[PDB]
């Protein structure tokens, strides 16, 4: 009896929660493209130790010479 | 001491080489001279552009070509140089310049400068011990064992036919017109 003489308007045998009852791609077919298994340390192993060079790393759309490409020195 | 030359077959586009006495030019290609027409950024690639051998076929639609050899006679020395460099390496010689003859072909009629410089280049960066560069004629003499005859020989833009009996010259005699399948 925390208030059931006291207060007569307050909620109790209420079932509020509303219930209910136990009741519970890869088309490789096609020839369109491929994938390659993951493997990034074999990868990794692929680009080990390729000595980039970037002499004159420039790309813009500078006009006065030929062509330009950078990331080109190597060992 | 035992230094086999290497006789090796110029030519207005292309050039053949082997070492003394075989019977195959073991190495034969033209005077194709190629690099990237095209810009590479992502690493995969090559570096050094000077791509000139079985890659250039592998990677005909990627570089630049230019024959420098017109109509037999070099213009891009240091192009040449680099091809002769390329003749050079281990896969394609494996010999060194000073370890071995080398055996060349003239085509006649073109400036003795161009001998020059090249002989410097062969005596001077190379080393070979010696070298001797001949009438294409001469060849064809040995190949069919005759000595009396003409013989009019034509590569990619050159035709010269040299008349010679009995392996005896007659300068005067001598004729052509250098135009070919280029
Ligand atoms: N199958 C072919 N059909 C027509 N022409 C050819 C063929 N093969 C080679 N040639 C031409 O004949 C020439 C060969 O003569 P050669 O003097 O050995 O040439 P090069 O002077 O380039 O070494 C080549 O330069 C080439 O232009």
């Amino acid at each position: 009896d925390p208030k059931y003489a006291d207060l007569p308007g307050i909620a109790r045998n209420e079932p509020d929660v509303y219930e209910t009852s136990d009741l519970p791609q890869e088309e490789l077919t096609s020839t369109s493209v491929e994938h390659i298994i993951v493997n990034p340390n074999a990868a990794y192993d692929k680009f080990k130790d390729k000595r980039v060079g970037t002499k004159g790393l420039d790309f813009s759309d500078r006009i006065g010479k030929t062509k330009r490409t950078g990331y080109e020195s190597g060992e | 001491i035992a230094n086999q030359p290497v006789v090796i077959d110029n030519g207005s586009g292309v050039i053949k080489a082997g070492f003394a006495g075989d019977q195959i030019p073991k190495y034969c290609f033209p005077n194709y001279v190629g690099r990237p027409k095209h810009v590479r950024v992502m690493a995969g690639a090559l570096e050094g552009d000077i791509f000139i051998g079985p890659k250039a076929e592998e990677h005909r639609g990627l570089l630049s070509i230019r024959y420098p050899m017109e109509h037999g006679i070099v213009k891009d020395w240091n192009d040449m140089e680099r091809i002769w460099q390329y003749v050079y390496s281990k896969d394609q010689l494996q010999t060194f310049s000073e370890e071995h003859p080398v055996l060349l072909t003239e085509a006649p009629l073109n400036p003795r400068k161009n001998r020059e410089r090249a002989a410097e280049v062969f005596f001077e960066t190379f080393n070979v011990p010696a070298l001797f560069i001949s009438m294409q004629a001469v060849l064809s003499l040995y190949a069919t064992g005759r000595t009396t005859g003409v013989v009019l020989d034509s590569g990619d833009g050159v035709t010269h036919a040299v008349p010679i009996y009995e392996g005896f010259a007659m300068p005067h005699s001598i004729m052509r017109i250098d135009i070919a399948g280029r």
